[PDB]
């Protein structure tokens, strides 16, 4: 029983784990926005100005 | 220094204290007890080199996990009650209720006595009723304390 | 205080109230009862400390899961009907049948009786049928209440 | 109200019917069955309370899963054949065979007659050859119907 | 319409043919064998009703999995060399083989005899070697056919 | 006890080393995918010059 | 065409290779062999039809997994040192340790020799020590090959 | 060449030593010791072929994990204090404890001596208590070293 | 006055009207509605105080946006036709389709009916075909009303 | 007038014709369309109110949007060529190629058969080639019509 | 001067005056509240350096923006009434709805009581309906006040 | 005409030319790929019609945009040398470097060969240097071609 | 010259100082922090060349952009009261409150402690409230300092 | 010519140099590097032609992005002194500094060296503090090169 239950729950325990290490894929999507969104407002000296 | 060896479980002395008048909560029969002081690591590398430049701790945590088989009617209701209060029903506040815990230990040929102390462990979700078919009731604690306060060979 | 005493599964008694009567549905034949109060907690970190700032609660719910091998139309049609009506049909409406529920238990040595009650629990699914070849039927619960409404030593 | 009574799993009967006619698709052999209807929930917390101010219901179905060990050409190519057709091969259309499915168990003592109805049942895969050495083919089906049309006493 | 009967897994006769020749390719000494056609479903809901609106297929696919104990190298060079060609090296192209795959299976009191058969099957991988010490080597694929070509009673 | 304790704890390492093997994987799609903004809503070329 | 037969797999006979070379690089006491090849498949799906439109082949590899219970510092110091040279600690560089692979298999009544051969086998990882309490040391590798080179009967 | 042979998990001595001093870091009584350098693979892939063009190494680390049942008071307070120190209680600060690790086995028939060497190990938690009731407590570490500084055979 | 209470989505009902009759144009199968009373405002600064002086609304329209995913033929041949005609295709002509809008909602516990109504609402585009694979077709309105005509507590 | 109802995307039958012949342009494969007739709204105020006095289209259009996985050499040849005309290259020419287009597509469950008709749609520019690696070419044209010529129930 | 500490979201009471009574407005429910004081800033600079010589504010603004869960009959008949009045529908008038703002909130740990006021809060637009399928209705303010009135520790 | 037919982005082959002698500029390994021929359009309006009247071409360019992962010294110091020579570093002239652009293609099952080919394609930036931490450089290209040479089925 | 080294963020130290006195401003609960000098640079081109033939500075200003998560209220009603003085309410003065602002890091092994310190950083506009709910209040600032004063390794 | 080949970007040396000696600025810790020569394109058109009649390049740049996560003081203070100085504050002058830049990779297969070199680079502003909780310190640089003074395969 000490199996049948603990295993799962130590696996939901490393959804923990999973917290930060999913999180990368917020963290360099962001990283990726520092390279990707900024991009459309910069040439606005040019598209608006 | 102190020899490394064997611990054995069933000579834990488990205890908690509330932490406004360090007075005892009564608390009996565990099963089982981890504590795990954690720090999250962060590691540095760059183009210059395939090996780590730098690591560094930063979120420090001590998970407490316990498993008891006796129920505590105060530690139930300190729970519900929060911080310097007792409750008999779910308190609608945001404070949880931070336990002070302390471990005593023997070791197994008597070389040490260890003691583990945790300052302000506070647990997510309390368990009331645990009833299983022919079973006794065993409840399941996981929680998180803010720091190791003394971890250090008590014996005389 | 009252000592930590243990509990025996089987010296357990569920109830289930109708929160617009007080009136009983019938239940019965349970293998598992847990129930566990349960809050969100969020956690302060800042550069000042690799220590925690702070801890706070937020969502408040109390898990219910029951294991039960005794079916009951009226549990079943209660939870079909919705708030204050029984149905033999799915009924194409938002508002979920809340129910209260009390589990009274002695302690194993009598030292105390511990009454748990919650209020509006909630199902998301009920199991009908259950059927397992050379078993009878066994069907499982789980759902959230809003509250502990007491958790007290009833004895005498 | 009817007293809750244990179910015995091979005292069940369950019939399959094509919505069209209300004529019986051959069916047998059945181990395990599970028939549970369910919503989606959606609660509501503020930061008025901790506690919950809100819970409604919103996309029902009927979980239906069930495994069998005799195989039926006419259920399968049912299924293969869409709405009010039967089909030898796979068919290139959007419609998916809906099945009416009831069944009918007495209880345990003979105390009542349980009999659940589910409407427009539908099987996303249909296991077609399922052979393990040593074994008789087993097949688990698992769909969803739109709601349960019956649970009632359906005794005397 | 044929009674429903047990279908023992021992009494099944798996073939692949090439699908440019009907041509036979050997492969033999199977223990598990499922075939599952498939289809993703979508439900449709709005805010008019809790029940679902509608249900409709697409993505049809066939699940095809084999276990098997006895090596063939024609399959397996089959499999390296694609449509129309063997090969005893990797490919370095587009297109995977694809194979027929018939299986034939009496009912176990010979009511009926089940033929499934399955187009253009294809595996995204092949086991070479499946070696572990003590065991012959035992090999699993995986593989999505396109169409359940027949499923019939093909006794007299 | 060793099936549970040598289950258990390679579910711990498991859980969380899946959302790595994923996880890592997911961030050699991002900065390609939210990337995808420098030929998407950056080039003004689109019309907007 | 060559009959298909059961392979057993303590007949199995595994050895590395330097491409540089085809010198042998010392390996021995596998316990499981795993080899193999892959593709990832693309399935074209339109409104025009449920069924697929066409399916093809790209990214290739050959999964290479090893068990193994005599080590060898051979092959670590050869994994270590990366391309043409051995080392005694890691290195801080970009290309990994390719090695040929090749296993021989008679089949187990005679019938034929298997020979799978593959092309430049990486791994990640090396296990180093991997000690249990009351076994021997025993090592798993897991990598990537680019093709395989033979897939042939070697038998006279 | 060194012949590939046996190792005995028995044989295996580990020691812990602080890189400020080379002086031993009390640690007894392993019981698993797996040790594995690791690097992350890059693979590239373009439409030329379906076959790797390149592959290479980055984010090397060797990843220790350890499970061991005799507790050290020196190696905990080592682990609390950081870099060049010992503390009773958790350090508010941002440098993990980095020990060197070296495990020295015979191989089972004394063919050779393997030494492995780590640098830098740190842990990101340490198992302070292990309790489980009527075993002794046994402590798991799961931790990154920066390289292997030494795989040889240190045999005379 | 009225206690401020949660409103489910799912509880709405929303129509339209022709303005000519008053008579219903058929729609269903709404998704999102927001409802969006807005003016112009002008904030108004002063001669040499850095301060806001005064603030003055100035054009007034009611944003109204939909999702829905079932189809209306009349909806569609109304906005077609414009004002007081239905038409098959576009009309060269000015003036466009004005519909009376009116959406009712129970709150959440039934503290009160909201019933909000636009006058004129115009969209200027109708999505006609609105199709992905594997999907309902699925339908956004955007739209202005002259002016909210009501906005009360509809309850008894 | 007819019930709304859901519409299923993979149910479109989409077409193009040459508006010289009314002869099919050969296109297939389609996996997103959009169609929306527009027009530009001119909200008008008074002199002396804040609500808004009158509202006007003008400037209409058709937005079609089509993605699209199956190329179609006469697609793209049409509209290289402008009307009347076919090419294999660029012309230096001011007359765009117009398409007749219609879209065909059932309602979920059979209420009606939705016809939408555009004329002289033309795409500003034609996709020819949309590789991106491991994945089938996907062509997206955008486009414009002068206006709806029908929008009916084609059922009978 | 007070130590700076964490403030809970969730400790927040809002409310919303009537500047013409100091009554208060129904409203509650709140999920995000965010008040910015803001001016605009001058930055300027001399003829013979590239270093700013002055900087200065002008046009003065208090930027809020609210999230709020529960409906408000009210805070909407205010809105749309203007200074003064209350109505159930829009009014053809230049004078928008001011509202006083103030909301509270402990800190953390209770070091002190922030309490923050603004006045003459106006909200461009008015959320009415904002319904999503499967979701409470959330509704949106964004305003502009034109001074903090008031910002203090409100603590005893 | 040719049935339209699916076409794998993995089949293509690119190749540059220099347009002063037809010969072959080395360039390999895209990923990504697309041709887009284009114009201006005018979309004219009449007096009093709503409707559009004419629509007119103007000002042709084709858009071409690859994405490819292996570095060419040959295209890149052709980019930098100008027309008909080339260069190790920027050139102050004004004149591009002209490439000649062809694309080849089978469709997926056999149908055809699409070859597209583009005259004088010029690119306004060349990226030389794009490195990633733990990728292989990708460089991306945009440009403009005059005017598309060739679009024919090439098969035989 | 010093080598370069990593900096780890928690690690730093941010003080806030009113040029008035030298006095510090409490502030704490830093997360992020971003110091930017930059200036406008004029990017020059002459008559005959296509090549820059010079580059000018212009406007300075240090960009300053911190979030934090401790409120301060000394901070906040510093920026209220402008230069030399302190406010519960907005000012109706155009003089912005200016701190100098210093913040030290020690490189991550020691190399170096870098202290970066800007004079007369103004904000714009300050987040009072920034409440979401189950979150701690988190704070962004954005202003501008006029020059960088200081940027020095302070190590002993 | 050289066959084109992959670029691993962990490969890559990035040098910085000071224009005035040759003398190198010290620079460490890269993870992005971007360096893109660039013109305009002024696409002409001619009088009685859709097609373009000649393509011009002008004003030439090499944009230079760097992502670095080493801090370098030399780099910072070069920035800060302008052309030919060190500075510890930012210099009230009209000169930027200008860096000449060097970057040389293998090719993955070792088949060339390529080596970039760009000159005059200047920075319009440079990240002295970029801090995020739980992150090293991590900056970016975007740039401007006056021209590309070396493209070359620079090995043996």
């Amino acid at each position: 029983d000490a199996r049948e239950w603990g295993t799962n729950l130590i696996d939901k325990f490393t959804g923990g784990i999973r917290s930060k290490i999913s999180g990368l894929r917020n963290w360099l999507s962001e990283l990726r926005n520092i390279g990707a969104e900024v991009g459309i407002d910069v040439p606005t000296i040019g598209g608006g100005g | 220094a102190t020899s490394p060896e064997g611990i054995w479980s069933n000579s834990g002395a488990l205890t908690f204290e509330d932490p406004a008048d360090d007075s005892e909560i009564l608390f009996a029969g565990v099963r089982d007890v981890t504590i795990t002081p954690a720090y999250e690591h962060a590691e540095l590398y760059t183009i210059d080199s395939t090996f780590r430049d730098e690591v560094k701790r930063y979120e420090h945590n001590v998970n407490v996990e316990i498993t008891y088989a006796k129920f505590s009617l105060e530690f139930a209701q300190e729970w519900l009650g929060g911080p310097g209060a007792t409750a008999t029903a779910s308190q609608d506040d945001s404070d949880p209720m931070k336990f002070n815990l302390e471990n005593v230990t023997p070791s197994a040929s008597g070389g040490f006595e260890r003691t583990t102390a945790v300052e302000n462990v506070v647990f997510p979700e309390l368990p009331l009723d645990s009833a299983t078919y022919g079973e006794y009731e065993e409840y399941s604690l996981t929680g998180s304390g803010r720091s190791v306060t003394n971890l250090a060979d008590t014996s005389g």
